[PDB]
């Protein structure tokens, strides 16, 4: 479906973000800007600041080449 | 003669009956002829006129006692003896003898033993009370006790008995008492779900020239590693026996290549011609170790880029890299370095490992907190021997039996340990009084201390 895609991020990653998005054409119809935001769950804060929360996080935000930096 | 008409039998209450005291008068502390009022389960001076069991009797009015030396009952204030089967329980209590049949089916036992205050326990994992502050003891012990040959070894009095001891040998109380203490913890009729080892504790304070006291809290290492040659140098007759009870349960046979290592900084032709010199030549010497020292590797002493604060693990195959010849182990010593290569001979029916921890650094000591990562089903040890011992060996494979683990600073610590029970398969967590059933899942999840794995 999304050879380069597939190769830019891990194959679950592209999986989810196009399910998210409704489809391969809808997802390139979105701006950049917004397909890191796909699958951000308003997560609670259970008394803990924001941050810890980590908000405007995404499916991209959890894959296998972004959790491999540093925090900062 | 009015013997089995005591009318007496019913003052007596199990509750407040504890015999893990040592059997000294309560007034006189004389250990000749104990007798236990089992009303109140102090101990007095003997059945006789005018003696410290008849003024109890004669002021408290307890009726029933019980000598401790004979096992048998009596009656003070009227004098005479009692012939009971009601009676035979205290006596298994105080004397638990175990039979041929029974210590055998301790390996298949799989109910659920009930104490006199319903607290239903097993037989072996009993909860070990600590008195100062030494649970480094009882937890080697409690790993101590479940071996099944020293179980079978010790729990039976005449099988450690009728040999020739020294004169002026004390050994062998320490060695009497830790059975006398084994046969407490297997026996499943006890009156209160716990055991106290403070007898056992006193005798090893008494053996041991005032190390490993009640007081400090000693390495765990250590002390079994004293125990384990205290009872074998105490067993056998006035010279000691080649293969004693503990030399065939733990001790293995092991090689070591010993190479000398020149100056390293010295020229090179020079180095190599001391190495031709026949002196920093490896050398081959056999030994026998009661137990396998593993050297956990060097801390990171670094967070980690990605994961920030991650704890160390290593695979225990690379801690068993030791014991071959294809790994050395350059030791540092102070006056020169030695390059030491071992290589493992004859494996021992039961294994112990010792994880080395609290090593003193230059200017203090500090505790290794990493984690080492094993097959708790099973571990193949057929690759870590030489080809000349690979044909008389056919049984490589352990599981793990006993797991002991430190928990905190080397300045304060706790020693819990997680123990297997043969007839369920199921590991149990002891640390003090504290009892309760751990999943297999996360024993490797702890600073293992000292294992004891069964070769099956």
């Amino acid at each position: 479906i999304a050879p380069n895609l597939s190769i830019i991020i891990g194959a679950s990653t592209a999986a989810k973000i196009m399910g998210v998005a409704g489809g391969l054409t809808n997802l390139s119809k979105m701006p950049a800007c917004n397909i890191m935001l796909l699958g951000a769950q308003r997560k609670t804060l259970s008394g803990f600041s924001s941050t810890s929360v980590l908000p405007h996080t995404g499916y991209i935000y959890h894959s296998d080449i972004v959790q491999s930096l540093p925090p900062d | 003669r009015r013997s089995r008409h005591c009318p007496y039998l019913d003052t007596i209450n199990r509750s407040v009956l504890d015999f893990d005291f040592e059997k000294l008068c309560s007034i006189s502390l004389s250990h000749i002829n104990a007798y236990a009022c089992l009303v109140c389960g102090k101990y007095f001076q003997g059945r006789g006129l005018k003696s410290h069991a008849y003024i109890h009797s004669v002021q408290f009015s307890h009726h029933v006692f019980l000598n401790l030396h004979t096992l048998k009952f009596y009656c003070l204030p009227d004098n005479y003896e009692i012939i009971d089967s009601s009676l035979e329980d205290i006596t298994y209590v105080l004397k638990p003898t175990f039979t041929k049949q029974q210590i055998a089916n301790l390996d298949k036992q799989a109910k659920l033993s009930r104490a006199y205050d319903g607290t239903t326990y097993l037989p072996g994992i009993v909860g070990l009370n600590n008195i100062k502050a030494n649970d480094y003891a009882n937890a080697v012990l409690q790993a101590l006790s479940n071996v099944p040959p020293l179980r079978n070894y010790f729990l039976e009095e005449d099988n450690y008995k009728n040999i020739k001891r020294p004169p002026g040998d004390i050994m062998f109380l320490l060695v009497q008492r830790f059975g006398e203490l084994m046969r407490k913890l297997w026996n499943p009729r006890n009156f209160k779900a716990h055991v106290s080892p403070h007898e056992m504790l006193q005798a090893v304070v008494l053996c041991s020239k005032k190390t490993f006291q009640i007081t400090k809290q000693g390495d765990g290492v250590d002390f079994l590693s004293w125990f384990l040659n205290a009872l074998h140098s105490a067993l056998g007759g006035t010279k000691k026996k080649k293969k004693t009870i503990v030399t065939d349960v733990f001790q293995g046979s092991m090689r070591i290549f010993t190479k000398k290592l020149p100056h390293p900084d010295l020229p090179a032709e020079e180095k190599e011609q001391l190495l031709h010199n026949d002196e920093y030549q490896e050398t081959m010497v056999e030994s026998t170790f009661m137990y396998l020292t593993l050297d956990l590797p060097t801390a990171p002493l670094y967070k980690d880029e990605k994961e920030q604060l991650i704890i160390p693990q290593v695979p225990l195959f690379n801690i068993l890299a030791k014991f071959n010849g294809i790994t050395e182990k350059e030791y540092k010593t102070y006056k020169e370095n030695f390059l030491k290569r071992f290589q493992l001979t004859k494996l021992p029916p039961y294994l112990i490992f010792c994880i080395k921890r609290f090593t003193k650094n230059n200017f203090f000591v500090e505790k290794n907190p990493t984690i080492v990562n094993f097959p708790i089903t099973n571990v193949d040890l057929r690759e870590y021997l030489s080809e000349e011992v690979q044909a008389v060996h056919k049984n490589t494979t352990y599981d793990l039996i006993a797991n002991i683990v430190h928990d905190g600073k080397p300045s304060e610590g706790s020693y819990r340990i997680h123990v297997l029970h043969h007839g369920t398969g199921k590991w149990y967590e002891l640390q003090d009084l504290q009892v309760t059933d751990i999943l297999p899942q996360m024993i490797t999840l702890s600073e293992a201390y000292i294992q004891i794995w069964k070769r099956r």
